[PDB]
């Protein structure tokens, strides 16, 4: 999946991030949770409020996937196959949030370095999710 | 839309912090990058050979004040959105017929332009009180569709 | 919603032609066939081993009068939908939190139940005046979401 | 694409239809066009109103695809590859209507034989479109 420069923009953004990826990943959660409109009744089970090392422990899971994904991006559908089993074969979560956590990274990294102002980067983390969103819900042929 | 003068005065006061004089043109030039497939309606801008041709277009600059302008009109009169959005919706419904699955995006893009140029103000209470506000426009331009 | 007593008296008079006494239960049993992935909310019905277990469920029969019932309430008072749908929306938003991408379906399914049991009445003017009508409910149960 | 009984329900419905498929295909058009809400400004270019042999000439194209599709359904993505080129590489039409013509068949055939009352047929013409909708917009790997 993916192959064109779409990655060069991702590896680039991942270059400035560096040892700061697991950090922006946590701020992406409090981004949509702060409004806690629907999930409020869902109760994710990890105190979306501060004083919850569980919230910051989840961000590292998102920034760790993009890395483990950039680590292959040519065979990640098998390594990230578990996530699809935990969100599809468990928790029955509603991917409808994918649209939130997707823009969150852009609104959360803004406080530091979001797109970068490149007529393509904005689409890199937004479209590169196409390979991360497809492996998160692989239809399994 | 429906917020208290306190939480609304913030998302509403950010208007000054926002240089609508052009920030409205960069909001669209970006919506294309994150979603360039909408090349069916922007077919009028003509100039679109490359993403850079969009920011170089003169209309996008003046057209940005129109898009971000219609929004400021609401904050200037939230007494009734469908009242003023009656033309935009009718003009965007029968004249442009923009699919209803797009506004929800222009709302997540602009916010990113603020958290970036003004991340020192993306306080939690300023964001939550930013969706339900413009969320009315997304439907306003769709209330005439159905 | 907004139709003339003439075009509204037809989609509104079809109520009698419709045996809401049960037609409301068959409308849901079908929404599952065309869209059975919604097994996350209907997880309460329990009985769901096979599509036939749905029509054999006793609640689906009484629960059908509730769904098709809320609709009849509007035609009985279109003066304000969000007014009565204030509980269903709040109960469906925080209590059930049903994604907004579903009502648009229950509206295309029920209509099929009428054109079938009453195709001799699916006249063109009776259909066009059938979407914008219930279309308000789809948003009503979503006005509290945003 | 597809393979399970999902077809047996389609071939079955196609059995009762028979030399009446090109007919229900035309009534599926006047189904959503009658409301002509948005397309009104689009002007399909074929008089959606009666007295237009073009409207009935289009229905046969839908019922002819399902047949030409059932004729293979194991290699139709190449035969129906043109439709995707005419709707994607031409007319720039907005597939957003797919949700209309999709239910139209169920509301139009109702005046005769829609689902058939089988806890699966309703999903046959509704889901079998998954193979007809994917070939209509193949992403072309
Ligand atoms: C492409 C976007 C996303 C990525 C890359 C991602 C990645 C991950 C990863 C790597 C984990 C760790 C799995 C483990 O514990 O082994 C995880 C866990 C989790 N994710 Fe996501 N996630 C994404 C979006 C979401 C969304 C939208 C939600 C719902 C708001 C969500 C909810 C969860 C939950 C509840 C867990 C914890 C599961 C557990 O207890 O093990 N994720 N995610
Ligand atoms: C949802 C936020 C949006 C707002 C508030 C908005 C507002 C406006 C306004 C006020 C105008 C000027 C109307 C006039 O010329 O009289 C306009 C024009 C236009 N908008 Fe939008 N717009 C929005 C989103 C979009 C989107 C998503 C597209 C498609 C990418 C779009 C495409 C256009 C086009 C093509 C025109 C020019 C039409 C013409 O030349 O008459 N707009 N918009
Ligand atoms: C959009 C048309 C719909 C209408 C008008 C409607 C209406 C209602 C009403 C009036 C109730 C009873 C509330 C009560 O018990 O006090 C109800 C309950 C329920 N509805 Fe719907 N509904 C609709 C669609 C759906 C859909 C699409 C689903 C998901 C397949 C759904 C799932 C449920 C569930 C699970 C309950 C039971 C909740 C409980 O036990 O309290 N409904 N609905
Ligand atoms: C799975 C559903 C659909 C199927 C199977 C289908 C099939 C076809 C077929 C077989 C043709 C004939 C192509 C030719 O002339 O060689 C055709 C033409 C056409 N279809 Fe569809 N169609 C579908 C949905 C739609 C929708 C939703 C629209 C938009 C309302 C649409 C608009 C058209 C138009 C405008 C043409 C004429 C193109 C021309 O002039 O050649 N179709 N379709």
């Amino acid at each position: 999946v993916l192959s064109p420069a779409d990655k060069t923009n991702v590896k680039a953004a991942w270059g400035k991030v560096g040892a700061h990826a697991g950090e922006y990943g946590a701020e992406a959660l409090e981004r949509m949770f702060l409004s806690f409109p629907t999930t409020k009744t869902y109760f994710p089970h990890f105190d979306l409020s501060h004083g919850s090392a569980q919230v910051k422990g989840h961000g590292k899971k998102v920034a760790d996937a993009l890395t483990n994904a950039v680590a292959h991006v040519d065979d990640m559908p098998n390594a990230l196959s578990a996530l699809s089993d935990l969100h599809a074969h468990k928790l029955r979560v509603d991917p409808v949030n994918f649209k939130l956590l997707s823009h969150c990274l852009l609104v959360t990294l803004a406080a530091h370095l979001p797109a970068e102002f490149t007529p393509a980067v904005h689409a890199s983390l937004d479209k590169f999710l196409a390979s991360v969103s497809t492996v998160l819900t692989s239809k399994y042929r | 839309v429906h917020l208290t003068p306190e939480e609304k005065s913030a998302v509403t006061a950010l208007w000054g912090k926002v240089n609508v004089d052009e920030v409205g043109g960069e909001a669209l030039g970006r919506l294309l990058v994150v979603y360039p497939w909408t090349q069916r309606f922007f077919e009028s801008f003509g100039d679109l050979s490359t993403p850079d041709a969009v920011m170089g277009n003169p209309k996008v600059k003046a057209h940005g004040k129109k898009v971000l302008g219609a929004f400021s009109d609401g904050l200037a009169h939230l007494d009734n959105l469908k009242g003023t959005f009656a033309t935009l919706s009718e003009l965007h419904c029968d004249k442009l017929h923009v699919d209803p699955e797009n506004f929800r995006l222009l709302g997540n893009v602009l916010v990113c332009v603020l958290a970036h140029h003004f991340g020192k103000e993306f306080t939690p209470p300023v964001q939550a009180a930013y969706q339900k506000v413009v969320a009315g426009v997304a439907n306003a331009l769709a209330h005439k569709y159905h």
